[PDB]
């Protein structure tokens, strides 16, 4: 029954605005979020809940609500667009794509 | 409020966290035998009759076995102690010769576990050689490539690293070895029998030295360990994390009784001026092959007891065991040393079948090796010389090492498999009770004194 | 426990007892800090590495007492008024409850600051152990 | 011998002399115990093996004076009454005959027992280090 | 300098200051001499070579104070009259001028002779440690 | 080579019986028996202490 | 070298022992210095030796 559900399916956004992504969880454990542009390996964004990976701007941040978790992206640049994956221990989320308008 | 002034007190009893090198002390007069031992120093002499203990009332201290500072300290001691005994012993460089090997025949029969190999070895004088032979009781010798001939072989040391013989003088023994902290430091101990490996312990006591920890080395099963007090205990960093290792403690052991029944004969080969090489020369008895026996009744009870205990953490999931997934020969088979021979036992039935835990003679074929890469994985190469005559072993299994398969298994099932390969997890199952804390008689405390007016003396208050 | 001879593992139950009770039998820890229970191999070098650190630790504790004016005394009152900011001025009521193991958590940050005052306390005597008075 | 300039090999003739004459020039031994006359080879490691124990033994002796209240004093009286069982109560007449090398044979068994009383003697004082007098 | 918390590299500028003013903040050197800043290789053995000598030098200095009767005191009077041959009897007019670094060359030859007299002061105590008064 | 290989004595080092004194460390004292009639065991009634042998 | 030659160094080949001591193989390497002493007691100019 250990499943991670990301929503919504896709984000249609104009560059420069603010957006939020969610990842509900059904088991106790750490979380992390991954950035994948097409044609490259994914990259670590945040881990251990809300802490941050090195070398990434501060615009990426996340919040823990217990069995629910959210990633907030403010002032969305042109390069940030891609596909975002949620991850506990093994178990990955469905993956969602943020796309330009 | 009240009038108060500073006061100094300090031969005070308070401690702080720290880590330091620890002296070793061996039980009884074993220090007199320890001079001729490895896995034992030269020697761990005690000065006082250790161990001694005092219970500290109303003391609660935070413990943790996975961030323990002693386990790393022992592992570097045993590794450094191990290769110091191999430092003066003969090296086996001149044996890497094109061995011509054929089937090893014995009295009215043939043995399938070994090859009869012959080679040109340097005699006393370096400009002549002789045609020696020996039975390397292992078909684990690489056939030599770049030739269609199937009868040329080679010793597996020289592909990666030349090896050193284990001298007959030193004996491999798990002698109990206590650890004593130096002056100014104190070793705590958690008496709480229900301790799961981390968190507060509210029955702390201090000791001069640790109990008789013995440095046994094995994989997939912990032998001659210290049993749990009340019941079976399972210890892991985080059971939900399918990585890490699940160390189990049995509160009553099972007896592994086994042997090397073949009657082998040691042979001395003269590879150099003083350097001598010992190899199995011939078999002077009937052949029966190594094997190990475990009680089917008692072991099957162990999995039933262990299964329900795991099911407490994994509710409503039937616990399944299964064969080892893979790895080297050191971790895919139960490996151990006994009497100078290094066994590698198949675990023919120490894996099999569902064991729900709700209650709704096992024979293990064992291989043997002479060349061993030490258990850390990339360590020193060692050649264990043969031991003449049959061998017999009797040991108490006291704990199981396990690991879990995840993640998308059927929600009502969970598969557990053996593990091993790291020395520290064997010894971390025994050093889980201890801490090392430096005693720090502290900074100031108030008292009702007034100032020391003109340096006047005082006794009372 | 009350006594002296005892064993080093005979009195350390005071780690949970009251500070008042822990102040008795105070010499046993001061005895233990030096001796304890301590070809070349690992243990041989350790008997030089650990042994010298035990002595090196012992001399710092004694020299601080030797400067504060508390030389050779297990208990020593000094001339420093207790600032209430370090702790409330009612510990006399309280130290029948707390153990010494719990007291340190209060003054953890302030301990290094206070040692300056104890130096200054001796330096009242240092200013007053020069010049004129001692015709005796 | 009487005198203190002397040499460590200038006073040890008192090893046979009377305890009274040996009681003077008691400082020269205290000087000698400190350092005395002390690629890598045997003597190099011996200078670390022997030197550290010479320091270690000295600290263990000053450790006991610092607790008994005899810190820094060669001679020192202590508040313990001499039990006649350890020796007859007329040594004041006798120690003009015996040397210290002969006196030690009498108290050989009782020395470890006596140290408990001297510890108790200090803890007649330590029991009196909390109650009344030193409001000053 | 006035102020004694300071640092060892906060007071040592008194090496050029007046010999009288350098007597203040005398405790920082007593603190600094103990430990200071301090597979096997060169630095590892050096931490045993230098560390042990740093301890033994400290013990040699302290035991001289203990024998002379100046145990635990930075400043200390002694019962010895100053012979005018060692230096003129007017240093009270001069320690405002000389620094401690300059005073040493006055008594380079006489220092080992003077230590005998300081010991001789103690035999005025050691003579008066057997006779009468301790009945009190 | 019948029993063990050997090492050369390098020309630099020299085999000499240089006199050597043993000096005990601080805390220990070396006694000496001046009794010229000492047969190897038993009491010696003329003792003296030295820094080194 | 590719459409050229290098003045500094020599292409030297030697018999080297394999994993097994009783067999040897040809091997070569560019010792990038001409500081390898020619071997004496022979008129052949193509035999050299490592100056250690």
């Amino acid at each position: 029954e250990i499943v991670l559900t990301q929503s919504p399916g896709t984000l249609s956004l104009s560059p420069g605005e603010t957006a939020i992504i969610s990842c509900r969880t059904s088991q106790y454990g750490s979380l992390a979020w991954y950035q994948q542009r097409p044609g490259q390996a994914p990259r670590l964004v945040i881990y251990s809940g809300s802490t941050r990976a090195a070398g990434i701007p501060d615009r990426f941040s996340g919040s823990r609500w217990g069995p629910d978790y959210n990633l907030t992206i403010s002032n969305l640049e042109s390069g940030d667009f891609g596909v975002y994956y949620c991850q506990q221990y093994e178990f990955f989320g469905q993956g969602t794509k943020v796309q330009v308008d | 409020a009240e009038n108060l002034w500073v006061t100094v007190y300090y031969g005070v009893p308070v401690w702080k966290e720290a880590k330091t090198t620890l002296f070793c002390a061996s039980d009884a007069r074993a220090y007199e035998k320890e001079v001729h031992n490895v896995w034992a120093t030269h020697a761990c002499v005690p000065t006082d009759p250790s161990p001694q203990e005092l219970v500290l009332g109303n003391v609660t201290e935070n413990f943790n076995m996975w961030k323990n500072d002693m386990v790393d300290q022992m592992h570097e001691d045993i590794i450094s102690l191990w290769d110091q005994s191999l430092k003066p012993c003969v090296k086996l460089t001149p044996l890497c010769v094109t061995l011509i090997c054929s089937n090893a025949t014995v009295k009215n029969g043939t043995v399938e576990e070994m090859k009869n190999c012959s080679f040109n070895t340097t005699t006393e004088i370096r400009d002549k050689e002789k045609k020696e032979y020996a039975l390397f009781y292992k078909p684990d010798i690489v056939p030599l490539s770049e030739t269609n001939n199937t009868s040329e072989y080679r010793l597996i040391n020289c592909n990666t690293s030349a090896c050193t013989q284990a001298c007959p003088k030193v004996t491999f023994e798990p002698i109990p070895i206590h650890y004593c902290a130096p002056a100014g430091y104190a070793i705590l101990k958690c008496n709480d029998e229900t301790f799961n490996g981390t968190g507060p312990c509210s029955n702390v006591s201090t000791v001069q030295c640790t109990h008789g920890i013995r440095p046994v080395v094995s994989t997939q099963l912990l032998l001659n360990g210290s049993l749990a007090e009340k019941e079976i205990v399972i210890r892991s960093e985080n059971l939900t994390n399918n990585a890490k290792i699940i160390i189990v403690h049995l509160h009553t052991p099972v007896e592994i009784v086994c042997t090397r029944p073949n009657n082998n004969t040691r042979k001395s080969v003269r590879i150099g001026p003083g350097q001598t090489f010992y190899a199995t020369g011939d078999i002077i008895g009937d052949i029966k092959q190594a094997h190990c026996n475990i009680s089917e009744e008692k072991w099957n009870d162990t999995l039933q007891k262990v299964g329900i205990e795991l099911q407490k953490h994994f509710p409503n999931k039937t616990i399944k065991y299964n064969q080892s997934a893979g790895g080297d020969m050191e971790i895919t088979t139960h490996s151990f040393n006994c009497g100078g021979e290094f066994f590698y036992c198949n675990t023919s039935n120490l894996f099999n079948g569902t064991y729900n835990g709700t209650y709704i003679t096992i024979t293990l074929q064992c291989r043997i090796k002479q060349i061993i890469n030490m258990w850390q994985g990339v360590g020193r190469c060692m050649y264990a010389p043969p031991i003449a005559g049959n061998i017999t072993c009797r040991s108490n299994i006291t704990g199981l090492l396990l690991t879990r398969d995840g993640g998308t298994n059927s929600n009502e099932t969970e598969t557990f498999r053996p593990a091993g390969g790291d020395m520290r997890d064997n010894w971390r199952s025994e050093l889980y009770k201890y801490k090392v804390v430096k005693i720090e008689p502290l900074g100031v405390a108030p008292t009702r004194c007034k100032r020391r007016v003109v340096g006047r003396r005082r006794r009372r208050r | 426990a009350v006594g002296i001879g005892a064993v080093f593992l005979g009195f350390l139950g005071a780690a949970g007892s009251t500070m008042g009770a822990a102040s008795m039998t105070l010499t046993v820890q001061a005895r233990n800090l030096l001796s304890g229970i301590v070809k070349l191999t690992v243990w041989g070098i350790k008997q030089l590495q650990a042994r010298v650190l035990a002595v090196e630790r012992y001399l710092r504790d004694q020299q601080l007492l030797g400067i504060w004016g508390c030389s050779g005394k297990l208990i020593c009152c000094t001339n420093v008024p207790w600032n209430s900011s370090w702790s409330n001025r009612n510990l006399s009521e309280i130290w029948d409850n707390m153990t010494w193991l719990q007291w340190d958590k209060e003054i953890s940050n302030y301990t290094q600051i206070i040692y300056g005052l104890l130096e200054e306390s001796q330096n009242q005597q240092e200013k007053n152990e020069q010049d004129l008075l001692a015709l005796d």
